[PDB]
């Protein structure tokens, strides 16, 4: 697999994924990963998006997901299903996401990882979704809706 | 006077940190058969005496 | 599950088991609970009792073993087999039992636990366990016949 | 089981042998055994023979390799295939040595462990193997061509 | 008969055997011989085996088993069944024999005992057996290996 659920206490509070030779762990998500590969490397901090980042070991670094930057208007899928990308936001059907969904990348029809998913904001119809981004000139951003609650 | 009140005090200490630490340890095993059994009657008296 | 081997250096040093949201694991076993949410529990020490207890997460509390003191004399099930309840005692045949078997518990035909094996006495044909149990007022009392050894 | 692989970053880099009752594992290979029992041991260095070697569990006294000092000229085994052993030398076709294979015992007709693979050298028609083995009086000797590369 | 069990209190200790003319018990084997014209026989403390002997009567002479020091590998048969013989070391299968067994006699395909067993060593799929044997040279030996548990 690609993605490695965090857990705590035995109990798997958020997910680790690992994109373009990076291994991305939400910062808000306490805890050790899953694996003896993936959990002996030492992650950097990166606040101001709240992840975490590291070096893929030299054996894992070609076992990475693919990641993009054009985010055409549309449908995207991640691990419980379609997804809702339309007016810059990615939002899922109600109920759809909640807390324990932190770090899981979001995949387009290409299998690239387009977003990973911190948190959302539970809406009219749909819940949007707070994810790490990459804008039109590719640089990380982090897109969050008005009162997002981290996952 | 000075290895008096010196002595006094160990003494008190002393005597102070056994006595504490019986009756603590009266209240542990007096209420440790009552903590392994949640449904237990737990009767009123038993929280005056041994606590 | 409700019965959790013990692990001292790979091999089964007892049982641990969770009644009523605690956890009960013999005082005498060296290792650690195969167990993740159970082996991060810090027990208190009931020498009294020969056992460490504590509470257990959330996610096992609606799970736990059901307390009962209605110790009728009569045939009790355990783990292997059956209990035979006599003169206020538990005994077993002659070979059911050993090392590396305390902690058992001890279930009446409701699913109930009345007793936890700790030990036992090996005679000439039959064996005397030494458990700990409740009496006719609920309160827990540790019943050890003459010569008995923890298991 | 008789012969362990070796793990260091959870990949395979080489095999520790339980044969005559005693661990065998080259000095090269750095890394935890695959069975438990046997890393738990502590090990002995033996630099003059490249390799190092303790006591095994007393579970694994019975359970080990018997090890024959004779090797007339013919063919042996292991895991990549046949060995071919001519003018004192142990000879594989071209190609089927390589990394990792280190710490594999050769076997005889009868499942007894002539030698201790260590390396090799290329000639370009066959591969000569850098091996452990035992001289006409028993006694532990090393056979290595000179240029071979560490396995 | 030729082998008589040894009885301290109805139970059986272990067994005595006339071999070469002579009555053989171990010394840690406590009771006495169901014949009594064998346990009326003042025997010598050979503490050097940890064997008792004496001289066969002359109306017991008729009942005495050959014996031999050559011992080449292969399997022997007492009474529990085959015993296997490599490496100068007595074997046999886990659970064959145990405590009570010391003193029995091991026969080769002429029915000449090689062997008086006093303990053994359970060696994981294999028990080691400590046995009384005759050298190369026909001198009697005693071989123990390490932690052997009387018999």
């Amino acid at each position: 697999d690609k993605t490695f659920p965090i857990m705590l206490n035995g109990q798997v509070n958020g997910y680790a994924c690992v994109v373009g030779g990076r291994v991305f762990k939400p910062l808000h998500v306490e805890g050790r990963i899953d694996n003896e590969q993936l959990a002996a490397i030492k992650l950097k901090k990166a606040s101001i998006y709240d992840l975490e980042y590291g070096d893929v070991p030299q054996c894992m670094k070609s076992d990475t997901l693919q990641y993009t930057s054009d985010k055409p208007p549309g449908f995207y899928n991640w691990h419980h299903g379609a997804v809702q990308y339309e007016n810059n936001r990615f939002t899922v059907p109600r109920g759809v996401g909640g807390k324990g969904d932190s770090g899981r990348p979001i995949l387009d029809n290409k299998g690239r990882v387009v977003a990973i998913v911190l948190g959302g904001v539970n809406e009219g119809s749909r819940t949007a979704l707070s994810v790490v981004t990459w804008n039109q000139k590719g640089v990380t951003v982090k897109d969050t809706p008005e009162g997002s609650e981290p996952w | 006077t000075i290895i008096g009140l010196c002595t006094c005090v160990a003494i008190i200490m002393v005597s102070c940190v056994t006595s504490v630490w019986l009756l603590c340890r009266t209240r542990n095993l007096c209420i440790t058969p009552y903590k392994l059994a949640p449904n237990a009657q737990v009767p009123i008296l038993l929280a005056l005496l041994c606590c």
